[PDB]
């Protein structure tokens, strides 16, 4: 029953304990070691289930290496099963990787859990294997790739419990009224988010008590306000209170064999404006193994007409042979067919990627019940990505194999097309789990290897453990090392193409950096991919893409969801043109006095942590080193107040040993926990009541009751711990040989000897109960003259803690989680535990890499259409996906807004007027209206106003003959610093009516 | 008629329209629901975002149709 949270902590916040623990008695068997088959494994075994074992006894061929990251020119002949094995076993040391060597025995299926048969394995036998399974409850699951093309198949038996359909948290939610028909009201504006048919359970309902005992009720949604469960009259009559919890319960559901689902095919589809085609696949697919008996296991021929033409017949022949897949009078999709054909060898590394994770997804849903499994079969094309055979013609010649490893990328997408994927230069913004993911692909591309391209990565993080899980480029030994180089090297290895042609190098993007990621760098790319963990870096990269003119492809994800966008110069819009839902925030009086969920009291806790530990220390260093701070604070701090008393307090306390620290621990739990509490006590005691006569605390503020220190609860005691420990580390005393672990009855020794001073109430202090109402010098003056002089503390330095949520040692976590249970407790509110709090406090965000792989995948097919630059929006594909449900969908980008003015149209985002030169004002106006036809009213550089035509002759004769740059130095005060070699100006102008018109801004090149 | 929202959560919103209808009315009756402001919706349905000049007849939105009302994520 133990999970490593070192190495598995974010995928731990996407599957949840249980699911894991199913996992890691999970044997699973794949079949097939090409690419779809490596990809598969590589994603299953990074997530940890008990033992992956593979079978592929076929000899390593060339072109095999189309997709299999984990072949080399020197495995050739050997087997890929053997060869495979060893890095496989790499990427997780708790996952053994064996090889089946023989399958002649089906018998020897019964030691598996889930079975996985890829491209290798023939329909034949792929249907004599499911029956095996099916019948012996063994989970199914198949999968192939062919070009362009792509399907999976799942069967989990005839008996499988879906144990969790989403993975999303569960609803919560306050309760203000049940009527006696069952009609649940919701607390003010809280909205239930609920479903009908969702099921919940309540507690803290009074007056219906048998209602909090766990007993389940089905949701009938009424409005967004309200939901009903059913007569409760037999319960009792409501009377106030109440938090209903929502449960998701069990399902049981059936599969269909492979067989039966080969004749009624019951779909998932992957694009639902490709609706149509799914069928049509799926006879197609069928074709082609019915072609292969034909002709002794072979595939059609690439690009071949006969081949195609026999491959339609086939598929005719089987609409006849299977009348329920096409319907009444639907024709065989010929051209498609046609397509499959043509295609059938290719080895596509996005397809093969998104494949290889969404497959890996099902197999952990078949080991775990979590999440809705795919029933049953789903098709996929990107017939989008081929290119304009006018510019690059698809034909026997020029599809045929070059005894390269490309051979069979090239048999889709011909020579010369492949030839200029490898001279592409390209810069990658990150090293992380989309990085490593986009980089294999890219290795497998050949992008960049020909001499004409390159590829750039940048990434300032290094390799912290909980990386390994999803970045599969790095290796325990890589811990510490930097991201980008590490992955540059690996993918090296991977495909020697590309050895010389990766520059790794450790910047991270935004203003800081643009001496180095400067015109000329920028200017020399074809394109940029993003490869992000947030919003204003995302943002960041946007901007320069849209000034530098580059498409951006750009991703994401969390959990098992993902996105995918495309940003094409003169076409779209780009990731700023749209706003996402912003995070929200917790109201201040409800952090302060009346939190209500976890969730305020983690918030509240690690902001105790920010100030005893880090903000106090921080204080504290520049007063004893500035000697103008007091100063300082006066006139520019807005709490003065708050900062003098951290610093006075901070130097008068000063511990001289860790027994101190433990006092000073223990006075602030009396302080924080059992004071401040009877405080806003004696403001507002329990009965106490509103204006209108209603009781207080109800609703959201809960009645909280002081704590008495006890030793033996484990919230108490670690506060203590922690608190003292991290006290200890600003004041530089050592920790009691710290290897040690706590001691309880040590810490009781001296908590028994202090005198805990009594509560007294303040009848002065007024507590701020709602946000809109407003709240809280001679004081002042004392706290100064209460100060040390810094001469005092020569040398004397605080250590301020620098928050590090992923070092188990070092009592943030331990602290942040101890603070707000104790909290917690104060309020009745549930506990949380460390893995919890930390994914609340470390803001850390669910991660798997299933969805990584596909999203990346997904990504990687819409960079062919960027090779053919391709100007028909109508080709490109957005998509967003959950891999929980399962869902795909997809939507054509949004076209860049347009205007006009005067004659000339626009376009809004990409256009602008370059200058060339530090053109003086005058002559940048007068180009304007002699030019475009526009009267310049306002010209500006940043918050800057440099000319408007209001301005009176003095003025403008002060102004119209200098150059912009010294136009700028005249309004700012300020130089232009030296390597500034652009300058944006934004305008108002007027038209040649004398109207106000919107205009492209100005770019000066200097 | 109705129409149907699917969330990227799973969740299945139903909604009473007409063909006639604006996507900006539909974001409306969505904002009604779920509380969730116009300018932060993303619908797609048969291969196109939904934009907010135009109506549920130029989509080609039939009763019975599925809408997906998706969303862009932070990770990687
Ligand atoms: N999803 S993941 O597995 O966590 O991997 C994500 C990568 C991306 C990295 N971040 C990174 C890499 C290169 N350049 C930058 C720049 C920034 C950044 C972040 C916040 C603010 C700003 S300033 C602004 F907005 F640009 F003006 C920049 N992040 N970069 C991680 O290191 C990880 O490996
Ligand atoms: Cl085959
Ligand atoms: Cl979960």
């Amino acid at each position: 029953g133990e999970i490593d949270e070192s190495l598995y902590s974010r995928q731990l916040y996407v599957l949840g304990k249980e699911a894991m623990l199913k996992m890691q008695t999970s044997n699973v068997l794949i079949l097939g070691l090409k690419g779809l088959g490596v990809e598969i494994a590589k994603n299953v075994v990074l997530a940890g289930v008990k033992s992956m074992t593979v079978f592929d006894p076929e000899p390593v061929q060339l072109a095999d290496l189309s997709t299999q990251f984990f072949l080399t020119e020197k495995d050739i002949g050997q087997k890929r099963g053997d060869v495979t094995r060893a890095k496989l076993a790499e990427l997780n040391a708790y996952v053994p990787v064996n090889v089946l060597d023989s399958l002649d025995d089906v018998t020897q299926l019964s030691q598996f859990q889930v079975v996985v048969a890829t491209d290798t394995v023939s329909l034949e036998d792929k249907v004599k294997i499911n029956e095996f399974c099916h019948s012996s409850g063994i989970r199914f699951i198949s999968s192939e790739t062919r070009g362009l093309f792509g399907n999976t198949f799942v069967d989990l038996g005839d008996e499988f419990t879906v144990l969790d359909p989403t993975g999303e948290e569960p609803r919560t939610g306050m309760v203000s009224d049940i009527e006696p028909d069952g009609t649940v009201t919701m607390l003010d504006d809280n909205r239930h988010g609920l479903e009908d048919g969702n099921f919940v359970r309540f507690s803290e309902v009074e007056g219906l008590d048998k209602l909090n005992d766990g007993t389940l009720f089905k949701v009938e949604v009424l409005g967004p306000f309200a939901f009903r469960i059913g007569s409760v009259k037999e319960y009792g009559e409501y009377k106030k209170g109440g938090i209903f919890t929502e449960v998701k319960v069990p399902r049981k559901i059936s599969f269909k064999s492979l067989k039966q689902q080969l004749s009624n095919p019951e779909f998932v589809f992957s694009d639902f404006a490709k609706f149509d085609r799914a069928a049509q696949l799926h006879l197609g697919f069928q074709a082609l193994h019915q072609f292969a008996v034909r002709h002794n296991g072979e595939l059609p021929r690439t690009m071949n007409d006969e081949d195609a033409n026999e491959l339609i017949k086939l598929v005719t022949d089987l609409s006849v042979q299977q009348p329920e897949v096409l319907g009444e009078g639907v024709d065989v999709n010929e051209d498609l067919i046609k397509e499959l054909s043509y295609q059938a060898r290719g080895d596509i590394p996005g397809v093969v990627a998104f494949f290889g994770g969404l497959v890996a997804q099902e197999v952990l849903k078949a080991c775990s019940g979590k999440f809705t499994p795919l029933k049953q079969f789903m098709y996929f094309d990107s017939l989008e990505s081929l290119p304009d055979p006018k510019n690059f013609p698809r034909n026997e010649k020029t599809t045929q194999p070059v005894n390269s490893r490309y051979d069979n990328q090239i048999a889709v997408f011909g020579l010369d097309f492949q030839k200029k994927i490898a001279n592409s230069k390209v810069f990658l913004v990150g090293s992380g789990a989309i990085g490593c993911e986009m980089l294999k692909n890219w290795a497998l591309l050949g992008l960049g290897s020909g001499s004409d391209g390159y590829i750039v990565v940048t990434d300032n993080d290094s390799i912290e453990k909980s990386n390994l899980n999803r970045q599969f480029l790095f290796r325990p030994k890589d811990v510490g090392k930097n991201k980008s180089e590490v992955a540059a090297e690996a993918v090296c290895a991977m495909n020697p193409d590309l050895k010389g042609k990766i520059n790794a190098k450790i910047d991270k993007v935004g203003p800081e950096t643009e001496e180095i990621f400067n015109d000329s760098f920028w200017e020399s790319l074809d394109f940029v991919t993003n490869a992000l963990d947030n919003v204003d870096a995302r943002t960041y990269v946007d901007r320069r893409c849209v000034f530098y003119r580059k498409p951006l492809l750009e991703s994401g994800t969390l959990g098992t969801k993902g996105n995918t966008q495309v940003i094409i110069p003169r076409l779209t819009e780009s990731y700023s043109s749209s706003r996402d839902p912003p995070e929200k925030s917790i109201p201040l009086c409800t952090l302060r006095s009346f939190p209500n969920k976890i969730d305020h009291t983690i918030a509240w806790a690690k902001s105790l942590f920010q100030g005893y530990f880090t903000d106090s220390a921080e204080n504290v260093n520049m007063y004893l080193t500035q000697p103008n701070f007091v100063e300082q604070t006066l006139k520019q701090s807005g709490d003065v107040k708050g900062v003098l008393e951290s610093i006075s307090d901070s130097l008068s306390s000063k511990p001289h040993n860790f027994e101190d620290c433990i006092k000073w621990a223990r006075l602030e739990f009396e302080k924080k926990f059992n004071h401040d509490i009877k405080q806003l006590l004696f403001n507002f005691p329990k009965d106490a009541k509103t204006s209108n006569g209603e009781p207080f605390w109800s609703g959201a503020k809960r009645a909280p009751t002081p704590l008495e220190f006890d030793i033996y609860n484990n919230d108490h005691f670690h506060f203590v711990v922690a608190g003292a420990s991290l006290r200890a580390y600003n004041y530089g005393i050592k920790s009691d040989d710290s290897n040690s672990k706590p001691n309880v009855d040590e810490y009781k020794s001296v908590i028994d000897h202090m005198i805990i001073p009594e509560f007294t109430p303040n009848a002065n202090l007024k507590i701020q109960v709602n946000d809109d109402d407003p709240d809280p010098s001679d004081e002042i003056d004392q706290l100064v003259s209460s100060l040390p002089d810094p001469s005092t503390l020569a040398g004397f330095k605080l250590e301020p803690v620098d928050f590090e949520k992923d070092d188990d040692t070092n009592h943030h976590i331990e602290f942040i989680t101890a603070c707000s249970n104790c909290r917690a407790q104060n309020y009745f509110i549930e506990t949380a535990d460390r893995q919890k709090t930390k994914f609340i406090a470390g803001r850390i965000i669910p991660a798997i890499a299933t969805t990584t792989s596909l999203v990346t995948g997904l990504v990687n097919l819409e960079l062919y259409k960027l090779i053919d630059n391709k100007t028909d929006i109508e080709q490109y594909k957005n998509g967003f996906v959950n891999l929980a449900l399962p869902f795909f969908g997809f939507s054509e980008p949004i076209a860049s807004p347009k205007g006009e003015y005067n004659n000339k149209k626009y376009d809004k985002i990409w256009d602008r007027f370059d200058i060339k030169g530090d053109i003086k004002l005058s002559d940048l106006i007068e180009h304007f209206e002699k030019d475009e036809g526009l009267e310049i009213t306002m010209l500006s550089y940043g918050v800057s106003l440099l000319y408007a035509s209001f301005f009176p002759p003095k003025k403008l004769k002060e102004r119209l003959n200098l150059p912009i740059t010294q136009l700028v130095k005249l309004v700012t005060k300020k130089d232009i610093p030296a390597h500034v070699s652009t300058m944006i100006l934004e305008i108002c102008a007027d038209d040649k009516e004398g109207e106000d018109v919107e205009v492209p801004f100005i770019t000066i090149h200097l | 008629m109705q129409i149907f929202v699917k969330t990227l959560t799973g969740k299945t919103i139903t909604l009473e329209v007409e063909s006639s209808d604006t996507i900006d009315n539909v974001k409306s009756k969505i904002q009604d629901k779920e509380g969730i402001p116009p300018d932060q919706q993303r619908l797609i349905f048969a291969g196109k975002q939904l934009e907010d000049g135009r109506t549920l007849s130029d989509y080609n939105i039939q009763k019975e149709s599925t809408l997906h009302l998706v969303l862009r994520l932070r990770g990687g």
